RNA sequence: GGCGUAAAGCGCACGCAGGCGGUUUGUUAAGUCAGAUGUGAAAUCCCCGGGCUCAACCUGGGAACUGCAUCUGAUACUGG
RNA sequence: AAGGCGGCCCCCUGGACGAAGACUGACGCUCAGGUGCGAAAGCGUGGGGAGCAAACAGGAUUAGAUACCCUGGUAGUCCACGCCGUAAACGAUGUCGACUUGGAGGUUGUGCCCUUGAGGCGUGGCUUCCGGAGCUAACGCGUUAAGUCGACCGCCUGGGGA
RNA sequence: CUGCAUGGCUGUCGUCAGCUCGUGUUGUGAAAUGUUGGGUUAAGUCCCGCAACGAGCGCAACCCUUAUCCUUUGUUGCCAG
């Protein structure tokens, strides 16, 4: 659905220099301009157009979808395009054993709602004051971290990562769990972990918009479907 | 050699005294051996019945001894017949007009003293301690404790080498001074020893 | 239905300041009578807390193994860490002919009638993983035909 | 089965005997492979049976004795 | 080749590598025994001898101090020719050949592009570091393998005794 | 008699800021992480970071006393008018 112009113009080509790429990349690297790995739009766009399309089956019948980057620079893209197709999301710091320990992480769930509820609609007012700034930067803090799954009671059933090596905890994780894995690979990146190879740039806004637009759209496609 | 009564020092704060009367020097340890002799007493004879705390007071010289037991049934048997007996010898020890009221205890699971007392029983009729620490801990945490902790000490299973062991379940602040800890320790008189149990309830914080 | 076998505890030790403390480990092996087995390595201060670890771990990460009737396919080989291990085929009702780590690893494989030798070290942790590894890659006659795109009938 | 550190690479090298040897064709048939004949004593072991009331035991037939020699062939491989 | 080799000049001399071609046509690899080389210390004969320095002497230190420290100081260290034939003689890793993802250098050639600068693109030899698969008891090795294989040789078989 | 058969109680390191567990992950494993790092504090105190997330005993506070004020009651206490 998206040319390979159209990848070109928003820089999905770029990548990172011939000093930093895996071997394994070899497969999806065109050519090498400045010094720099150049990767093939070619195999990126029927690989990507595979994945929105797996993307809009398990959309289609409801399946849990977690988008995951904390790149501090796609973090809002990541967010606003979770909260188009109304899916969940990690823009900050993926917590070692989210998905393995969600039993743990569960209780902090609560303790996220529970401070929620205190404070905007319990009206938590009349605590010990040094307790009420201690619950707001908890509060904050659990908010920043796990309002992407707060909603989500039980585990993701597909995981879209915008980097592999960035966000390479997620990949085992999910490799444990059995949880198919869609990802943007770079050519610093490891493509035997993940179970839809995206290549492309990663870094970059433009591409990590047009990505997350192109999910949160097969998405939505598939849920009105 | 570490750790204070918890009883001793929350006596002030949350807890109260087990005798709550009042004298002078001159009639103070004579009213303290007769309230000995009574708990002495009343321990030995409700013994099979599961007696936490006999609480003594004392007003116009006629005492009043409040049995918390949880079952009053074998402590009264019919309607004044074991109650009067203990009655009768309790005011012949203290030498005054005595009254005898029952306590019932709720919750005998959540008792430091029954909780040591049947590890004690238990202890005696040759169980395995770790599994009678294991029904005192599950059955007090499903009662709703906050906490317990328990502990025995000395000659486990015939060892000649005395070693201690204690389970914790929840949390047990035992330097929170507002903390409702119910302490009490029971001893097992075994053919190898004598077995020490100590036991520990946090049931939580009194804001006063 | 998944039987569970424990192999062999140990006492380990950590000095600290204080002094020894001990702990206890537990090797343990579930499997359904067939191809599905599993192990797991739990470890606790107490004996009964390692055990059910053990358990919990083995019942996940199972793993399967392409058996025939009620014995191998081919005679294979393994090895972990200290443990080249030989297994082979045999005919019916000749039993389990294993040591160790290895009887109950394939009683609970559903195995019958193996014969096999445990050679270097017996450490029932590696010889137990050098077995799931004889195991898991022995082969069927309908991989290796479709493996090599031919009939079964054409391999013989 | 091993030889960095657990026992174990000569201090290094040249090099005779010895071991091994790229590729193609032709030829040989030595090795090799197949078949046949002779032999490989009997007993023993094994198989199928028979006989002592059963068994041990005794025993019939067979297979086996994985070997060697000669001859007839084969020529991929190794050798010439 | 190892041991090892350090001002500069000359004489004699061995080896390596590169570029195009030309040529011989398997002439090759390894190697018991054997032969040769083989640090320092040491030995022999003849020289030489500044410094350093075993030994030794004196002074201190110390309970003692046949030591460390100090002041001296002889063989020796140096040269020629012989002998010895050993070292943690170590990469503690035998030689030869083939294949197997990468990255940053160092050194030494060489080809091409307009060298439009000391650049840009390659192609050989040697070498250092990190590290993937794989291997390994682990530590770690990792295209210069301790990976995958082939040929030949040497060696090991509990610690002492030895 | 045996504190070297024991309970209980007590000293001590030491009012030192430390000691651990659950699940998860890594390692064949003993184990590790957490509990480390950057700052900071009386403090494993707090913040940030982090394959850890959490929790417990302890670090603190809750207790008593002293230090200022207010209200109430003033004898056996007080004496400004
Ligand atoms: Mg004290
Ligand atoms: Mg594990
Ligand atoms: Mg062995
Ligand atoms: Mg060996
Ligand atoms: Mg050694
Ligand atoms: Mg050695
Ligand atoms: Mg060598
Ligand atoms: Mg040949
Ligand atoms: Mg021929
Ligand atoms: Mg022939
Ligand atoms: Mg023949
Ligand atoms: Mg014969
Ligand atoms: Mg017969
Ligand atoms: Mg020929
Ligand atoms: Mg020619
Ligand atoms: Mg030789
Ligand atoms: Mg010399
Ligand atoms: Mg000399
Ligand atoms: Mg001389
Ligand atoms: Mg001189
Ligand atoms: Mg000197
Ligand atoms: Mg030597
Ligand atoms: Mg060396
Ligand atoms: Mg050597
Ligand atoms: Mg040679
Ligand atoms: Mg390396
Ligand atoms: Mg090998
Ligand atoms: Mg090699
Ligand atoms: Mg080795
Ligand atoms: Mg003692
Ligand atoms: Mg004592
Ligand atoms: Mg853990
Ligand atoms: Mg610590
Ligand atoms: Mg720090
Ligand atoms: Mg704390
Ligand atoms: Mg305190």
């Amino acid at each position: 659905t998206v040319s390979m112009r159209d990848m070109l113009k928003a820089g999905v080509h770029f990548g990172h220099q011939t000093r930093y790429w895996n071997p394994k990349m070899k497969p999806f690297i065109f050519g090498a301009r400045n010094k720099v790995h150049i990767i093939n739009l070619e195999k990126t766009v029927p690989m990507f157009n595979e994945a929105l399309a797996e993307l809009n089956k398990i959309a289609s019948r409801k399946g849990k979808i977690l988008f995951v980057g904390t790149k501090r620079a796609a973090s809002e893209a990541v967010k606003d395009a979770a909260l188009s197709c109304d899916q969940f999301f990690v823009n900050h710091r993926w917590l070692g054993g989210m998905l393995t320990n969600w039993k743990t992480v569960r209780q902090s769930i609560k303790r996220l709602k529970d401070l929620e509820t205190q404070s905007q609609d319990g009206t938590f007012d009349k605590l010990t004051k040094k307790e009420a700034l201690m619950r707001t930067r908890e509060l904050e803090k659990l908010e920043n971290s796990l309002g992407g799954i707060k909603d989500m009671g039980g585990l993701p059933d597909a995981l879209f990562v915008i980097d592999a090596d960035h966000e390479h905890i997620a990949i085992k994780e999910a490799n444990n769990l059995g949880i198919p894995v869609f990802a943007i690979v770079d050519t610093n990146s490891d493509p035997d972990g993940v179970d839809f190879v995206i290549p492309g740039n990663d870094d970059a806004i433009r591409a990590v918009t047009l990505y997350l637009g192109a999910v949160a759209a097969t998405v939505r496609e598939g849920r009105s479907q | 050699g570490q750790k204070v009564h918890p009883n001793g020092i929350r006596l002030g704060i949350v807890k109260p005294w087990n005798s709550t009367w009042f004298a002078n020097t001159k009639e103070f340890a004579d009213n303290l051996d007769s309230d000995f002799k009574v708990r002495q007493y009343l321990t030995k004879e409700l013994a099979k019945a599961s007696v936490s705390r006999i609480v003594i007071e004392r007003p116009a010289k006629s005492i009043r001894v409040t049995i918390h037991t949880a079952r009053p049934g074998i402590v009264i048997g019919k309607k004044g017949e074991d109650v009067e007996k203990l009655r009768k010898v309790v005011a012949d020890i203290a030498g005054v007009p005595a009254q005898i009221n029952i306590a019932e205890v709720r919750k005998p699971e959540l008792d430091a003293k029954l909780v040591a007392d049947s590890i004690t029983s238990q202890l005696e009729r040759r169980v395995m301690f770790r599994r009678a620490m294991k029904r005192a801990v599950q059955n007090a945490m499903r009662l709703g404790a906050k906490g317990i902790k328990v502990e025995v000490s000395g000659r486990l299973g015939g060892a000649e080498i005395a070693r201690t062991e204690w389970y914790r379940e929840g949390r047990v602040p035992l330097h929170t001074l507002r903390a409702d800890i119910d302490y009490n320790t029971s001893e097992a008189h075994t053919t190898y020893g004598v077995i020490g149990v100590k036991v520990w309830i946090f049931k939580g914080e009194i804001l006063g | 239905e998944l039987q569970e076998k424990l192999i062999a505890v140990n006492r380990v030790s950590k000095t600290v300041k204080g002094g020894r403390i001990f702990s206890f480990t537990a090797l343990t092996v579930v499997g359904d009578g067939n191809g599905r087995v599993g192990f797991g390595y739990g470890k606790a201060r107490e004996v009964p807390a390692a055990i059910q670890k053990a358990m919990e771990k083995a019942r996940r990460n199972m793993i399967n193994v392409a058996l025939n009737n009620g014995t191998l396919q081919h005679p294979v080989k393994g090895v972990h860490t200290g443990s080249r291990v030989f297994m082979q085929p045999a005919s019916e009702g000749t039993g389990i002919i294993a040591g160790g780590a290895m009887r109950a690893v394939l009683e609970v494989a559903g195995v019958h009638n193996v014969l096999a030798k445990a050679y270097g070290s017996t450490n029932p942790i590696n010889v137990v993983r050098a077995t799931i590894d004889g195991l898991e890659n022995m082969n069927s006659p309908e991989m290796v035909a479709a493996k090599r795109g031919k009939s079964v009938e054409e391999i013989l």
